[PDB]
RNA sequence: UACCUGGUUGAUCCUGCCAGUAGCAUAUGCUUGUCUCAAAGAUUAAGCCAUGCAUGUCUAAGUACGCACGGCCGGUACAGUGAAACUGCGAAUGGCUCAUUAAAUCAGUUAUGGUUCCUUUGGUCGCUCGCUCCUCUCCUACUUGGAUAACUGUGGUAAUUC
RNA sequence: CCUAUCAACUUUCGAUGGUAGUCGCCGUGCCUACCAUGGUGACCACGGGUGACGGGGAAUCAGGGUUCGAUUCCGGAGAGGGAGCCUGAGAAACGGCUACCACAUCCAAGGAAGGCAGCAGGCGCGCAAAUUACCCACUCCCGACCCGGGGAGGUAGUGACGAAAAAUAACAAUACAGGACUCUUUCGAGGCCCUGUAAUUGGAAUGAGUCCACUUUAAAUCCUUUAACGAGGAUCCAUUGGAGGGCAAGUCUGGUCGCAGCAGCCGCGGUAAUUCCAGCUCCAAUAGCGUAUAUUAAAGUUGCUGCAGUUAAAAAGCUCGUAGUUGGAUCUUGAGGGCCCGCCCCUCGGCGCCCCCUCGAUGUGUCCCGCGGGGCCCGAAGCGUUUACUUUGAAAAAAUUAGA
């Protein structure tokens, strides 16, 4: 048996990424149903205590959360595992500071805080636009929001600034070659770069040749791709431990050259 | 958990000539028993397979530059091998002896309060030393290079300077129970 | 005695209303000097009073003269309260949790499955067996 | 750590198994001072079971006519708090054990354009487009109809979460 | 996974397929009509067996391999056995229901209520496995919710599975046995380092115990912290096997005398027993060691890597021969720099040709051109007909594991 879904996940069988412990804690926080899908989750959680570390109990980690000074997409949460993604923004109310959540190349969440400007919005790729019903159209992001009446000339793989003051399209950016892309997944996790080529393949599964800033060339497949915005135009900075790609090396020159040397 | 032996036992049980050198290692360096040879055995042998898998890895290849350099870097932090040298080639000519030298044991012999390398394991064990402001009570140890310049008397032995327990005031009481008869 | 609390990792957090921190404190030979005296001595470095000075951890570091605990202060007794762990309370004494204790509950729990309605008559149900 | 050594005979060289030997996993014998870590009713009866307990739940906020408690504050419906009960949700999850099953289960790789999905998150919330306005007469919109709990009282049962 | 002392199998109660329908959350012989006669096997089907849950993983191996996987995580499956069902988005649910069957319970004899392969505990079983404890504070789950509930889970107790650290004394003195050094012809003596063995010591030390205090923690325990205490000795006092061979250590001493026993194996013991039975001494490992047993290594005694078959265990009486395995030869690709590079016996890019906004002669538009979108079409390239192989990428649980 298995009757139905669960409704619990065991902590050292959540993913790697979250960077939680091993066995020293039984259970994990576990996302909440959302927008996203649990894998690419980070549970608010995780954030708030284990990150940036205003909770030693759970006890307070229920009762920061009904302050209610958290919103989430400029939207008023109250959730204690919310399903924050990729390129969500948190914003506190009580310190005036806004974060956002980007892969490091290392494979790490970062603590990447941005402008009160650059979190008015966010550049989320469309994931179908869609003829709706009584021939209206609508386009649907990967975040899961359906904006009606959208732009009318947009295509696949564009990306769209959402606002998060007022919702809807605030413009948009045109999908094209060489255009700005976080790759995210994989074994090419966290690096930034242009296009070059993407290859199309009739049938299932289409590959997209990505060359990052050093120069390293890979493929990875489409859906491992996601659209940051335009060209050699940034939107957000890049976070932590480079974001492109370092060698374990050099990566370690980095580790022991910082330590004991601040303070 | 998870849990591992820290020493290997041969294949062979009585093997006399062998027993007498182990027996001769144990004199030399003041050890236990023959099971803290054994403990030096496993993980010299483990080097020695580190470096030979390396040594057999294709050159300018990232696993055998990382790895190498490491392997390196941790056996001259511990002072048994010297980077004058350094490479693998070298590390495979190295023996129990090399890294029992560099005990905590064997350096409170060749400095400090140690008549012998008897008296050393002893004086550890009872905590007679600080390697730096950290009481020690562990002989089988192997400190690094900076930590042998930091090995002194420490303040919970009374003697070497330090708050009086009951082993000095137990002398005193020989002259004023002893001598003082009552 | 010749203590000083050396306070590493320090936040002021504005969103539980506190100043947190790990309170380190050297001894000459003897790790731990009491809870109560930690609390006071503190109180005058951030000129809070001890009573919203709350302080937990605690362990001692091998052949004494040393001990690392950690500190929290609330600006005021509304905000300790409200952030709250029982445990904390309970640390020293001010509060602690429930005494009933337990198997109590769980006896009046199954009293009151039996029937619908009259709550007062499962209460003495529960209160008749001793046993 | 890539190993062997003992036994066929008068003696010897082979074929050969046997025994020794180290690992390990339980059992068992004997002994055992201090410090840390913890596997532990699988084998054999997925045998049988006394007793105790392992899932319950309320926000200013669906619904208070408690025998409540406390108020001056009372009418339009009036209370602050609230046992209970109705309502809604969990109860399918959790935990346990591996008996069953031999391309079955299952793993990895693929699919649903063959289909269902509470909830959460985002959109979707006036209208009969006027029955060519019964919906200006279909004129109940300043809002329709009538019954159960808890409760109160009488009770039945050798024994029932009756 | 094993099996041929299982070689033909599947449908009369559909076996495979066509067609059409009933039905189902939905595909489908799911079911049914009609209509076909299929489907599958020596490349092991079919049948039988199975302490046969699967994976991630675990143990040992030079490498090759061999063995293990109920068991901290993931998937599936079942909750005494069967069958049916309700609620709900999701259940064919035993801390829901209903029937029967096997079990058990209460009974006033009419009836009634039940499922520890949940947590503890008990009985039975065995070679084998712990508290009828405390708590929701942690970690998370559920709810109308910060607030409550949790044998989820945490906490202690039991715990030589097994792992980690390594104590039970260390240093002088003297009395001796000794060697570098010195003196002496040598003998001999002095001499430093000590090792043991006396006689006892001398300071000097430390927790095993004991214990205010501080600490721990849900509250506690223990640890890690410490006033005051705790080592001259036959002690604050270590064990378990072996000493004929393999096998480390008794050409032991007493006792027995083929007796009792010893002895995995080889063999001892029948009177001068280095194997026994005691004592003594010594050896090996050392808070551990012995023993039984499964499995692994050694074992090239299962031989892929890497076996043997004249005579040691082993070529069918002989030949034909199908599956199966294996198989002859034979096709073209000069420069630059001190090898390296492209070549030879139309969806793109683009030599070009023609078109359009046109790019310079020009500013619906040419004659340098397809450069940006085109078409056609060469060096290039699908080129000619396929691959296996090999090579680079992705997709590729965490823990484990190597390892920073």
């Amino acid at each position: 048996m298995a009757r139905g879904p669960k409704k619990h996940l065991k902590r050292v069988a959540a993913p790697k990424h979250w960077m939680l412990d091993k066995l020293t804690s039984v259970f994990a926080p576990r996302p909440s149903t959302g927008p996203h899908k649990l894998r690419e989750c980070l549970p608010l959680i995780i954030f708030l205590r284990n990150k940036l570390k205003y909770a030693l109990t759970g006890d307070e980690v229920k009762k920061i959360c009904m302050q209610r000074f958290i919103k989430i997409d400029g939207k008023v949460r109250a959730d204690i595992t919310y399903p924050a993604g990729f390129m969500d923004v948190i914003s506190i109310d009580k310190t005036g500071e806004n974060f956002r959540l980007i892969y490091d190349t290392k494979g790490r969440f970062a603590v990447h805080r941005i402008t009160p400007e650059e979190a008015k919005y966010k550049l989320c790729k469309v994931r179908k636009i869609f003829v709706g019903t009584k021939g209206i159209p609508h386009l649907v992001t990967h975040d899961a929001r359906t904006i009606r009446y959208p732009d009318p000339l947009i295509k696949m793989n564009d990306t769209i600034q959402i606002d998060l003051e007022t919702g809807k399209i605030t413009d948009f950016i045109k999908f094209d070659t060489g255009n700005l892309c976080m790759v995210t997944g994989g074994a090419n996790l966290g690096r930034i770069g242009v296009i070059t080529n993407r290859e199309r393949h009739p049938g299932s599964f289409d590959v997209v040749h990505v060359k990052d800033a050093n120069g390293n060339s890979f493929a990875t497949r489409l859906s491992n791709i996601f659209v940051i915005g335009k060209g050699n135009k940034p939107w957000i900075s890049l976070p932590r431990g480079k974001g492109i790609r370092l060698t374990i090396a050099e990566e370690r020159d980095k580790r022991l050259a910082a330590k004991q040397s601040s303070g | 958990w998870v849990c591992r032996k820290t020493y290997v036992t041969p294949r062979r049980p009585f093997e006399k000539s062998r027993l007498d050198q182990e027996l001769k290692l144990i004199g030399e360096y003041g050890l236990r028993n023959k099971r803290e040879v054994w403990r030096v055995k496993f993980t010299l042998a483990k080097i020695r397979k580190a470096a030979r898998e390396l040594l057999t890895l294709d050159e300018k290849d990232p696993r055998r530059l990382f790895e190498g350099n490491a392997l390196l870097r941790r056996l001259v932090r511990i002072g048994v091998l010297d980077e004058g040298k350094m490479k693998l080639d070298y590390i495979l000519g190295l023996k129990i002896e090399d890294f029992l030298e560099r005990r905590l044991q064997t350096q409170v012999f060749k400095l400090g309060l140690a008549k012998s390398i008897h008296h050393a394991r002893v004086l550890i064990r009872q905590r007679h030393i600080r390697v730096r402001k950290q009481v020690v009570n562990i002989p089988s140890f192997i400190v690094r290079l900076d930590s042998q310049k930091h090995i002194d008397f420490s303040l919970r032995s009374p003697y070497g300077g330090g708050r009086p327990g009951r082993v000095k005031r137990k002398n005193a009481k020989k002259g004023q129970g002893g001598a003082g008869a009552g | 005695d010749t203590v000083t609390i050396r306070t590493r990792k320090f936040m002021t957090n504005r969103l539980l209303q506190r100043k947190q921190m790990v309170i380190d404190v050297l001894h000459p030979g003897k790790a731990t000097v009491p809870k109560t005296e930690i609390q006071e001595k503190l109180a005058k470095m951030y000129k809070t009073t001890p009573d919203v000075i709350f302080v937990f951890g605690f362990r001692t570091h091998f052949g004494g003269g040393k001990t690392t605990g950690f500190g929290m202060i609330y600006d005021s007794l509304d905000y300790a309260k409200k952030n709250e762990p029982k445990h904390r309370l309970a640390r020293h004494g001010l509060y602690e949790k429930k005494k009933t204790s337990r198997k109590q509950r769980k006896e009046r729990k199954n009293r009151m499955k039996k029937v619908r309605g009259t709550a007062k008559a499962n209460v003495g149900a529960g209160k008749k067996p001793k046993e």
